[PDB]
């Protein structure tokens, strides 16, 4: 069994060998790995040292999107053990799902870009708040379908990920611009879309996002534009934040006041993109609520 | 079944000629005027343990009368006619002739699912009756006979109930409706003699000891009637104008 | 949610004529979700009807069952245990005592906790006991005939508390117990007092 | 019985000329009980009129003192409020704000202190750091300490009251002092130019004063003897 | 037959399609004494309904289903009759004499649409007495789970959302928010609640009396000036009569009033339902679905006369009282249910998993 130097070491190298991966899907690979080395019989022991191991995956990269898979993984396990009764049948079979499970998983960017590069026109503008691979891939797949369009991405100042999605999207000989955090409400009118990604989405379908968000989703709807969220499946999380307030603290600080997450009402988003489709925020939970009974 | 009906009447008493009919008869017709398909009477025995059969000549749907002993009473007579009673009895007496309508007094029976109903008249030895603001709700029951030399009122009850209207003149119309455990406690107890007397004086007192409660409808421009030779002339007088319309 | 999810649960039958004798608790097949959440000791399912879930790795359960809360998993069983693991390096005795049997100040020695005389101690700290999952009715039992409530979690917390009452009678250094097995931390004070008396 | 004293009568000469009849008459319910009574005779009846919207009661002890003190500070006898000044005078102006809180003029109140509700601060107070102050009336010109609790106490002119000291359901009267680290449990009374020691908790029905035999407690600058 | 119950006074014109009564004037004055065309219970529960003895929703239903079981114990099977449909056919007009009393709720619907369905169930080989002692049990265990339960369950939820220090606004009269805030200071939540209320039921004094008793510090106020203490308001925290499908909260006449001005002020909102309230219905106002209770009821005296007295020998003059209203989905943040916390959105996912 892991002792918190090999669990940590191997989140750290399986992000560090393949940079390109998100978080959750190397923690949740790691949960997976772990399971795989327990040397113990007993589904309650297992569930205990899983949900154990959670908080110490959680210690580094305090994204929500590692507590979403990990919740995520908690599921799938009990839903094993319902089925089957016996630890030691439980066993593989949990073993093969969450094989199948990463493979499908791994294929979300493909799925989600396939969707959504529709939705460009051409010589449309779009407008993006930080560097986020899955709009990275939408807007991949939307030059390969040989549509024009501008990009404007903010500069996202407590750490420059918007001059890095500005570089890697310059690799790509798409025009983009950078500009301020502060320069949004400017930006927005020559804007005719915004594609942002997502950390998390919450039990009413809002999103939980780097702390520029909120700004961008307000300005949105105030000109009327419509506001396109992109996400993966494994980051709907039974969370409802009241307000910026109501978010644990555990999400916004650790990488005078400098929270790096902030909440967006369900009411100011257009439409979801996941590998599930195409949806409403309204029908986030619905799923969230499907796999609870 | 909701209710039973029972009649008290131990020339005799309820033979009595008002308007060319028995005294008997208005009870029995105001009964079977609202439902009522049977009802049991209770047949006097003192002059002779045979008045049902001239009770039988009478032309009512459903009559049940029971011969009695020479003496009894209605406590008394109600603890012999409990093997009949499945129900909430509703007490009447053969001396009582009135237009109310009925429901008046059994909606106070059912709204408030009350342990006792009861009817009295408004005015026109004495008795005390005090009653809440809502007028519906009796608090205090009391005769002079009994009561030494001041009226007496626990503190608690005026605590409950801070506004006490109190009557003299109230003519009892011995009119009631009763839960069946009040005919149960009253099996357990042989003491009580008389309804009127004894029964519900103390279910008043131990209302302020899951809890039993009392209700009094107090009509005031209505007809009522009594035993009393000048209220036998009153009734007879009043008859006349009462049996037009029925 | 999560976190409420049970598959077996702990039914309790607490005898008032043997208490301490008698009265156990019964693991029966339940896959849904409780209504409260759910702490796991030794494979032991506790529902927290009247605790509450905790988190974080502070050592001294003590201070867990003292904000009136209690953690989500600790113990030997645990790979990643919230109690700060201690040996209590004694077990030998009870080791060596597992082998006797039931049969003047012996008899008041094991007298404790329950008030009379037993060997079952002696059994749990056993060599030749694994903690698997055919044990968790008999453990549970012990637990919930040493305290006094319908509550398992109670029971916890008040065997904890008798543990550390008789710690600090004997003088043990109740620093040096921390609640991390409660049956090593028994077994240990059950053998001593034998030793002493 | 849900009729509650007010104490105001109108009457006429001729209850005068009673009390004149009747020397032996010494309160206002011995001339209604011997009036009542002698009814054959003199008939002389009473009457009564009952309120519901309107406000009338008297102060008869310090239940009645505290009662109508809170009633008072809550508008139920509105227009008659701490803030309507109906005794027009310089020292007696405030300003009402929320939650029924009354401050006069240069009231300074420190940092970090919390009137919660129906607190009344006279001209001149002045309030430490760290305070607690509710349901409380504090006269003009007193000094509070750092970190005190106040509870449903009453503070009349000059009264000096150290820091740490909790204050409970208690009068404390002219230029009363308390010392530092002092308890008073509820229905404590302090008396004008009444000290109280440091490090002492007052029982629950502590009544001090300098007159020696009325308080059950004679009082100096000590606590205790 | 039942005699129709007359409608008193004149109507508004906007809602002539809906019935107006008297309090004073009852049906059981065209009925027989000892009740044969009704069972004696559900007279009973009708007469306590028109007065206004039973109030609640809550309270409403329990009543409905214990009057219900009564009246199946003392249920008995004609000659070559079934039980399946007999007994359906015999409680129609049960239903039908209730509403004349008072239009029912939507916690009523839901249980009697439940215990038809299981009258329904009942197989023909079953019998009598077995059917019975099973449609008494089933009856129980619907309002264990559905009220008990669920309000453990709702209360539990509910106790996340409560932090120290902090204001919440209570309207009317609900026993699930008031359970809900005991239970929160019970468990050791400190905070304050503000009770809003208004005519002329003026139920939030129950509430008040509640919270008071509890120990719970409270604040008392009339519905108008509830745009004065929101500004110092956290949470609005209401209680709902019945969620429908497209979202929206029917409940009493100030809720979705407290909902928009709560929304200006920038109060979240909480709405606390059981999941048996849910209805598949839909109305986007008040006025194609209410109830209208006794206009005298609005009469009040102020000063020594009373303005509205006579107010029918005004040809001109309507008085207005409704019972309901309806709170549009976008004013609510959170639906509470035993199920958790949900958007308001997703009251039809819980319709389509319950059936």
């Amino acid at each position: 069994p892991m002792d918190d130097k090999e669990l940590i070491e191997y989140f750290k190298s399986q992000m560090k060998e393949d940079p390109d991966m998100a978080s959750a899907v190397a923690a949740i690979r790691t949960l997976l790995e772990f399971l795989k080395r327990d040397k113990g019989e007993t589904i309650q022991g297992l569930r205990a040292n899983l949900t154990s191991a959670i908080e110490t995956l959680c210690g580094v990269d305090s994204s929500v999107a590692v507590s979403s898979g990990g919740e995520l993984f908690l599921r799938f396990i009990s839903l094993a053990s319902l089925e089957y009764s016996d630890y030691s049948k439980c066993k593989k079979i949990m073993i093969e799902r969450g094989e199948l499970f990463l493979r499908r998983i791994s294929l979300s960017r493909n799925k989600i870009a396939d969707l959504c590069h529709t939705f460009i026109k051409d010589g449309a503008t779009i407008l993006t708040h930080a560097y986020s691979r899955v709009v990275l891939r939408v807007l991949e797949a939307a030059v390969a379908a040989k549509k024009r369009f501008s990009v404007y991405v903010t500069e996202s100042q407590p750490d420059l990920s918007g001059k890095k999605m500005a570089k890697a999207l310059c690799h790509l000989n798409v025009p983009v611009t950078v500009v301020l955090d502060a320069a949004v409400g400017y930006i927005m009118e020559k804007a005719d879309l915004v594609i942002v990604g997502a950390e998390g989405v919450v039990e009413n379908g809002g999103i939980i996002n780097k702390i520029g968000t909120n700004q961008m989703a307000v300005c949105a709807k105030a000109q009327n534009k419509p506001f396109y969220v992109v996400a993966e499946s494994f980051k709907f999380v039974r969370l409802f934040p009241l307000n910026q307030q109501d978010v644990p603290d555990k999400f916004k600080y650790k990488a005078e006041e400098h929270p790096w997450v902030d909440y967006t009402a369900p009411s100011l988003i257009t439409l979801l993109f996941t590998d599930l489709g195409v949806l409403t925020p309204s029908a986030v939970s619905d799923e969230l609520i499907k796999l609870y009974l | 079944m909701e209710f039973q009906a029972v009649v008290m009447a131990v020339i005799p008493k309820p033979l009595l000629p008002v308007g060319n009919k028995p005294l008997i008869w208005y009870p029995l017709n105001l009964l079977e005027r609202v439902g009522f398909e049977e009802v049991i009477v209770v047949t006097t025995r003192d002059v002779q343990k045979a008045l049902c059969a001239e009770f039988k000549m009478k032309m009512k749907p459903d009559i049940v009368c029971i011969p009695d002993d020479a003496d009894m009473g209605t406590a008394d007579s109600l603890r012999y006619i409990y093997p009949k009673l499945k129900t909430d009895v509703l007490v009447l007496s053969c001396d009582l002739i009135t237009d109310v309508a009925l429901h008046e007094v059994v909606d106070l029976f059912r709204a408030y699912d009350a342990s006792l109903a009861m009817l009295m008249r408004k005015g026109q030895q004495r008795d005390f009756i005090g009653v809440d603001s809502t007028g519906k709700r009796l608090l205090f029951m009391a005769n002079e006979a009994d009561l030494d030399e001041e009226l007496v009122i626990k503190g608690s009850i005026l605590q409950k109930h801070p506004r006490i209207r109190f009557h003299t003149g109230l003519v009892d119309a011995h009119l009631y409706c009763l839960k069946k455990y009040i005919v149960d406690f009253l099996m357990e107890n042989g003491s009580i003699t008389s309804i009127r007397s004894e029964l519900i004086p103390y279910l008043v007192r131990k209302q302020f000891s899951k809890s039993l409660d009392i209700y009094s409808f107090i009509k005031e421009a209505n007809t009522l009637n009594l035993a009393p030779y000048d209220a036998c002339w009153n009734a007879c007088r009043g008859d006349r104008w009462e049996d037009l319309s029925r | 949610m999560n976190s409420q999810y049970m598959f077996d649960y702990p039914a309790i039958n607490i005898d008032v004529r043997c208490h301490r004798l008698l009265s156990s608790v019964s693991y029966v097949a339940y896959n849904k979700f409780h209504t409260h959440d759910v702490s796991t000791y030794e494979h032991c399912e506790i529902p927290l009807e009247k605790l509450r879930l905790g988190f974080g790795r502070r050592n001294s359960l003590a201070d867990f069952y003292s904000l009136g809360e209690l953690p989500a998993s600790w113990g030997p069983a645990c790979y990643f245990s919230s109690v700060k693991p201690m040996m209590y390096t004694f077990q030998g005795m009870a080791s060596d005592l597992s082998r006797f049997d039931l049969t003047p100040n012996v008899l008041k020695a094991l007298s404790w906790p329950l008030g009379i005389p037993d060997c079952e101690i002696f059994s749990i700290c056993s060599d030749r006991f694994v903690r698997g999952l055919q044990t968790r009715d008999q453990l549970m039992s012990y637990i919930l005939r040493m305290g006094d409530s319908h509550s398992l979690d109670e029971c916890i917390v008040q065997a904890h508390k008798k543990i550390l009452q008789e710690a600090r009678r004997l003088g043990l250094s109740d620093e040096h117990y921390n609640g991390y097995d409660l049956f090593r931390e028994i077994g240990s004070l059950v053998c001593l007092r034998l030793i002493n008396a | 019985y849900d009729l509650l004293d007010c104490h105001i009568s109108i009457c006429s000469p001729q209850v005068a000329q009673l009390f004149t009849d009747n020397f032996d008459y010494q309160t206002r319910d011995d001339f209604v009980r011997g009036l009542l009574v002698n009814e054959e005779i003199l008939g002389n009846q009473i009457h009564m009129h009952v309120t519901a919207k309107e406000y009338g009661a008297r102060v008869s002890n310090l239940h009645m003192y505290s009662a109508v003190c809170a009633d008072v500070i809550r508008r139920w006898v509105y227009p008659l409020t701490p803030e309507a000044n109906f005794t027009d005078s310089t020292t007696q102006s405030c300003t009402h704000s929320r939650h029924n809180i009354y401050r006069g003029p240069e009231v300074s109140l420190g940092h970090g202190s919390i009137l919660e509700e129906n607190v009344l601060l006279g001209s001149g107070t002045v309030i430490g750091s760290n305070c607690f102050i509710t349901n409380s009336v504090i006269g003009p010109g007193c000094h509070i300490g750092d970190n005190v609790v106040l509870d449903q106490t009453y503070l009349w002119q000059g009264v000096r009251v150290a820091a740490g000291a909790q204050i409970h359901q208690s009068l404390l009267c002219d230029n009363a002092e308390v010392k530092e680290r002092v308890t008073l449990k509820p229905r404590s009374v302090l008396t004008s130019q009444v000290v109280v020691g440091p490090n002492i908790t007052l029982p629950e029905g502590s009544v001090i004063s300098l007159h020696p035999p009325d308080a059950e407690e004679d009082e100096d600058d000590g606590e205790f003897s | 037959q039942v005699p129709t119950r007359k409608d008193y006074g004149s109507k508004v014109s906007l809602f002539s399609h809906l019935p107006q009564y008297s309090r004073q004037n009852s049906l059981t004055q065209f009925m027989s004494i000892p009740s044969s065309v009704i069972h004696p219970a559900m007279v009973r529960l009708g007469l306590q309904y028109s007065q206004g003895l039973v109030s609640g929703s809550n309270a409403r239903c329990i009543a409905l289903l214990r009057a219900l079981q009564q009246v199946i114990q003392d249920y008995t099977t004609p000659p070559n009759e079934e039980l399946s449909r007999d007994l359906v056919n015999k409680l129609k007009p049960y239903m039908s004499f209730l509403t004349q009393c008072r239009p029912l709720s939507a916690s009523m619907h839901n249980a009697i649409k439940f215990l038809n369905k299981e009258i329904t169930s009942v197989g023909s080989s079953k019998r009598e007495e077995e059917a019975k002692s099973e449609l008494r049990a089933a009856i129980d265990r619907y309002v264990q789970e559905k009220i008990v339960l669920a309000a453990q369950a709702i209360s539990r939820f509910a106790y996340q959302k409560i932090s120290n220090g902090d204001v919440i606004l209570v309207y009317g009269c609900s026993s699930l928010v008031s359970r809900i805030l005991q239970e929160a200071w019970t468990e050791g939540r400190r905070f304050r609640v503000v009770v809003v209320d208004s005519r002329p039921w003026l139920e939030g004094r129950h509430t008040l009396r509640s919270l008071v008793h509890a120990g719970v510090p409270a604040s008392y106020l009339l519905i108008p000036a509830a745009s004065y203490v929101l500004p110092e308001v956290s949470k609005v925290l209401l209680g709902a009569h019945a969620l429908l499908a497209n979202g929206s909260v029917m409940s009493r006449v100030g809720t979705a009033q407290l909902a928009l001005v709560a929304r200006a002020h920038n109060v979240p909102v909480l709405v606390c339902c059981e999941t048996y309230k849910f209805c598949e219905r839909v109305q986007t106002d008040a006025f194609v679905s209410n109830e209208l209770d006794d206009p005298d009821d609005l009469q009040c005296k102020r000063g020594e006369h009373v303005a509205l007295a006579n107010w029918q020998n005004h040809a001109s003059l309507r008085l207005l009282n409704l019972v309901y209203d309806v709170t549009p989905p976008e004013l609510v943040d959170l639906v509470i249910t035993e199920l958790g916390m949900i958007p308001c959105s997703s009251v039809p996912v819980v319709l389509r998993v319950k059936s």
